[PDB]
């Protein structure tokens, strides 16, 4: 019995593209066999569209088929990419390289590696967020197993160089793992172009269903890993368990509507990002972008509204859905490219995604400036420095 | 030449989309028609005429079924609709 | 009102209200092509909450033409 | 967000600021900007030792900015004596803080405190 | 052409259009993510979420706070064997489970195995069941963990879980049951049973699937070294996304098993002793495997004697079953002694909540006419009725 | 009432008979009768209350999941001729 | 796949005639057992031939093809059968592959009896 | 055509030789109000129609179920 807010948080999930739903549908209905039913139709036609699905999902990063196993996310996928490759070589290699604005999955992966024995190195990133090529040069050792980079930013959205990488991977025999969870289906990923050799993918990231994602291994050069799931000898043996028929099904459906209206969502994406953020500074001043504006995928919009607290300008937004960058610490992404301390919690991350209309971004500019202007005039840091004074004035204690 | 089976599709396209609860599905379906109709207007081959044509029954069927659930399921309405 | 059908079309096709003259047609004199009229037809039906039939939504072609449909 | 807490926020009582150069009113300016909460709450205090007006502004959470409207609607029209007395667990009761937003109320007293530092120490001789 | 029924509920069972129903609007309009703690999309997710886990709970006897969610119960079985025996590591290194487990849990206790540990297979006698003077004999003093589950996904066999929960408790061992086969269909009571880890999986009690859960006790503690790393969710135990639309789904299954248990058994029960009663009024040399005193009828196992499992299915082109033929044959019928010629002449039939007796009565007539007719081929039932012992002649 | 009762029923198997899927339609249709037939002889007025109220919802839930059973079919198993 | 329950020639012959051949090859642990029985004529031709096989359908159409070519084949011809010619006949995988050679085994173990029984 | 006799017959549990026109399905054919709802409805499938409660609830013999096919 209430209006509902706008959504504004692509990043975090989205919504079921109905296409997607339709496709799965009847895997919900009539067709509930088991993939793994070999000796029944219900089986075939269930293994049929799992099949099929896994060439959906080939088609779009351009790899094999027997390439793509099925996984409940790329939080799964991230585990089995990092701790499969680091527990097979294990006897003889014990070092990863991977950077400190990656998704928790990633850096807890790591976290318990080192708590076995491994020794990992967190790429610093540069003030706009991406990593520096010669760090990673320089970082790599003759026992590193394993270089990890995600391919856009979850919270800044900024785009790794994933080709140079790939290059320096390839030409110092390593391999490389990506987190492409914020990228598939949004900007283009060829695993051959850019020298991948696994590829972590998050089914509701991309309009597809929640609780299913994949992890590319490639074939081609054999790349070996060790499996995590263990059981019958599902998805190649990498993967046991019983493969949730309409959730693969989905991803697949979100993956060819991902491939075919690729091109005009970046367009039209493209065209509401420039709109809100250049709406939004032409009225407010004090307001900068996290991450570089080149190297950026404009559906994820990360914003530093100078002197506003982040929850108090968040919850002045009850009619949008947006997020600030997450427990109770602040954000690690946001102290790794160096943001001030003062400006950290006063950053918020708009999401324009796939279903994303004018009138939203329009709305939320209205709100975003009424209520940040409010709020600076409750600021007394506003005051401050409106009225000269330096935020060098150590008039601060607890 | 094909302008009538065109031209009534697109009439059902936007009709059956404008069924639409949710706000998002809604005015994503009529925008994409609309863009995507506008955009394939000066295609001469009829076969590939025949292939859009034969691609839009069938998201004729995915619009209609989705509608459908939509409203079994539906829900409020966002604050920009008044 | 009633011919409040010069804002519907005004407004469809985006033309000033001076230009929507009831002797003027959709495609020659207000440029419009058969998407735009498709679209119009149903604008129509959605204003005045009606439902024209295929049959007579064809002959709506100029402006009198849909005025004197919905009277 | 309890009721009160929305109430406070984006309805606050005496937004604003007086003169820092009065001798008759106190400044206190607590907390820190890297730690998320900054208040600055300024009274003024009558010839009988009343407090006659008060304003306030703080950068940080709903929670933090409720805490201290709050504060200032309190702190009005009692003596120096009787504002000392306030205790954030008061404050925090009569807003419903969660454990979590349990600091604002923290900020909020030591706001108070330390403006009437400020007024006191005003006042004294050359 | 029209499809043929379906008898294979062990390996998956349909959604009941009700936990359908309680899904879709999580795949609609309540698409938000339970993770996001800043607006409504996280708060009603969140809300469905909490919603589905009391469910969960109030089916076996739990509370909310010890369910976690997983993609299924083969991720629970791993978290629970795993999970324990990792963390558990500086003072215990023996685990004791049996050879009928599913495999999931053998292939775990494997992989322990070379991480250092020592696992000990108690076999089964021949009704399928275990011996618990056995079980107690194999506790060691280093002993962290006793794997059994409630019934078998092969056989439908029921094991003496609460007795091992006695035998477990009094001699300080923590025990997991993998009750994904018993879930909704016999009562489960975690603290009357003093079970310490259960695993449940959503698709084999008309849930959806790719999700699961994991009963973890709280009361006595039960410390359990997380598997998946991550951001913490699932109090730290089971980081990722929690798929909301799948575990509402799971929650709705949950309690529509604990209001439909009873008449279920009922019927099921009838159709399970029709099947098998006329069945063998009809065809000689049919051997029911598994203790028909101690037994869940809705999984009955059927070796045909005579006739190879794949013909027999094959013959059935209008019924989907399923076997332990050959590229292994059923390591389950092994473990119980069948006759090695019979291990490739056995099929499972799967009763379930929708079962029809017209299907089975259709299964029934078509079983009787193929393994007649396949008999008519098959050279040993010549043998036999030809009066030669197939105990006695040279092979290969 | 005894009369919202019987209409009830009437409502709940005239719509159940609709189900696409063998299954769904034969469980619907027995599960409503055995379900009516037990409670037969309740005279507690809010446990019958209570019972009605159940099956109200449940008719809500026969009712769209009929129609989407309708909108994704399939064809029929061996069993219906 | 069309051979099984569409079989050619299954059943048995009369085991005492010093001119027919029986030839029961595989066992029952193994999965698969084909037993396959032949008719000699006087001028050294298979003249008629039956099968009765235990295992997978995959079996039971290698017997039923099997016999079907044995038919009139001299008895030169049969050493020749090789198993291989069944695969490629039946396009059966690797797995099921086997039955060809259980198949093959049958053949030349008829012909034993056969050149034994003479 | 009063193949109600059949409908009734298999609905009821009940042997033709019983049907007597004049019989009540309560009093008579010892039916309760469930099996009576179940048996309009089966009638409906025989014989496709559609009876309101306004005059199904009226049918309560067999005479009246054949009079009100044979009309409407
Ligand atoms: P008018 O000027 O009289 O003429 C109209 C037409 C276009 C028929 C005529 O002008 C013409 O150009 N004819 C030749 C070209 C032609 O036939 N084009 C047909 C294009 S068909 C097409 O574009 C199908 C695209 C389907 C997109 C549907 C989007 C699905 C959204 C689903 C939301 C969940
Ligand atoms: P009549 O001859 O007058 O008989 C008297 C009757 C029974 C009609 C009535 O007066 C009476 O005696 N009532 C006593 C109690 C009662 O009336 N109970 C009625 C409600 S009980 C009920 O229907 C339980 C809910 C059933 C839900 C079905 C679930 C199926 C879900 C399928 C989903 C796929
Ligand atoms: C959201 C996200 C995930 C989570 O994927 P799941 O399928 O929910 O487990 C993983 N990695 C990144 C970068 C994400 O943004
Ligand atoms: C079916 C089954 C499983 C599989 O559960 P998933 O969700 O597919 O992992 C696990 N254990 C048993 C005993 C099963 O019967």
């Amino acid at each position: 019995s209430s209006l509902r807010p706008l959504y504004m948080d692509v990043q975090a999930t989205t919504p079921l593209d109905p296409r997607v739903l339709d496709a799965m549908l009847p895997y919900l209905i009539n067709y509930y066999g088991n993939p793994h039913s070999r000796t029944h139709a219900y089986g075939w036609e269930s293994e049929a569209a799992m099949e099929r699905a896994r060439q959906q999902v080939a088609s779009l990063i351009g790899a094999d088929p027997r390439e793509i196993i099925f996984t409940s996310g790329a939080t799964e996928s991230n585990n089995i990419a990092i701790k499969g490759v680091a527990r097979f070589y294990r006897s003889r290699k014990k070092h990863l390289i991977t950077t400190q604005t990656e998704h928790k999955c990633v850096l807890d992966s790591c976290r318990s590696l080192e708590a076995e024995g491994f020794q990992v190195t967190y790429l610093p990133v540069q003030k706009s967020g991406i990593i520096d090529l010669k760090e990673l040069e320089a970082a790599i050792q003759p026992d590193t197993s394993l270089v990890s980079v995600m391919t856009v930013n979850n919270e800044i959205g900024v785009k790794q160089p994933i080709a140079e990488i790939g290059r320096i991977c390839s030409s110092r025999k390593v391999y490389f793992h990506t987190d492409a969870a914020q990228a598939v289906g949004k900007i283009p990923l060829d695993v051959n172009d850019m020298k991948i050799d696994l590829m972590s993918i998050s089914g509701h990231k991309i309009y597809g269903p929640k609780g299913v994602g994949a992890i590319y291994i490639r074939r081609r050069p054999r790349v070996r890993v060790e499996a995590l799931q263990s059981g019958g000898g599902q998805e190649r043996g990498m993967r046991s368990g019983t493969v949730p028929t309409p959730l693969v099904v989905g991803l697949g459906a979100a993956c060819e509507v991902a491939q075919q209206e690729m091109e005009y969502d970046h367009k039209r994406i493209s065209k509401l990002s420039e709109r809100l953020i250049q709406n939004i500074m032409k009225s407010l001043p004090d307001v900068v972008m996290n991450g570089d504006p080149k190297h950026h995928y404009p559906g994820c919009i990360n914003l530093s509204f100078a002197y506003v607290e982040g929850e108090s300008l968040l919850m002045a937004l009850k009619d949008v859905a947006l997020s600030s960058g997450s427990s109770l610490e602040p954000s690690y992404v946001l102290r790794a490219i160096g943001t001030d301390e003062d400006l950290a919690h006063s950053s918020i991350r708009f999401g324009i995604g796939r279903f994303t209309t004018e009138e939203e971004v329009d709305y939320t500019v209205e709100k975003c400036i009424q209520h940040v202007k409010r709020l600076r005039e409750m600021s007394p840091l506003w005051e401050m420095v409106q009225d000269g004074i330096d935020l060098k004035s150590i008039k601060w204690t607890q | 030449s094909s302008r009538a089976q065109v031209l009534a599709l697109y009439r059902a396209m936007l009709r059956e989309s404008k069924r639409f609860s949710a706000y998002n599905y809604r005015t994503y379906a009529v925008r994409r028609i609309r863009d995507a109709f506008r955009e394939n207007k000066n295609v001469k081959d009829p076969v590939e005429i025949q292939t859009l044509v034969n691609k839009a029954k069938r998201d004729l069927g995915v619009i209609r079924r989705q509608v459908h659930i939509g409203q079994l399921y539906s829900t409020d309405k966002l604050i920009i609709e008044n | 009102i009633e011919e409040r059908v010069k804002k519907i079309i005004g407004e469809q096709l985006g033309v000033k209200q001076e230009e929507v003259t009831n002797n003027a047609s959709f495609v020659e004199d207000l440029g419009a092509d058969s998407l735009d009229t498709v679209e119009l037809v149903m604008a129509l039906e959605e204003e005045f909450d009606t439902e024209i039939p295929d049959e007579e939504a064809e002959k709506i072609t100029t402006v009198q033409a849909a005025i004197d449909y919905i009277n | 967000l309890s009721t009160q807490v929305v109430d406070h926020y984006e309805n606050p009582r005496n937004v604003g600021s007086l003169d820092k150069t009065s001798k008759n009113v106190g400044t206190g300016l607590v907390g820190a900007p890297a730690c998320g909460d900054v208040m600055k709450l300024q009274i003024q205090v009558d010839e009988k030792g009343k407090i006659v007006d008060a304003r306030f502004k703080t950068f940080g959470c709903g929670s933090a900015i409720a805490s201290s409207s709050l504060a200032t609607e309190w702190v009005k029209g009692k003596t120096v004596e009787e504002a000392l007395t306030i205790k954030n667990t008061d404050i925090a009761k009569e807003l419903c803080l969660p454990p979590v937003k349990l600091h604002c109320s923290i900020l909020a007293e030591d706001a108070i405190k330390a403006a009437l530092a400020d007024y006191k120490l005003k006042q004294e001789p050359k």
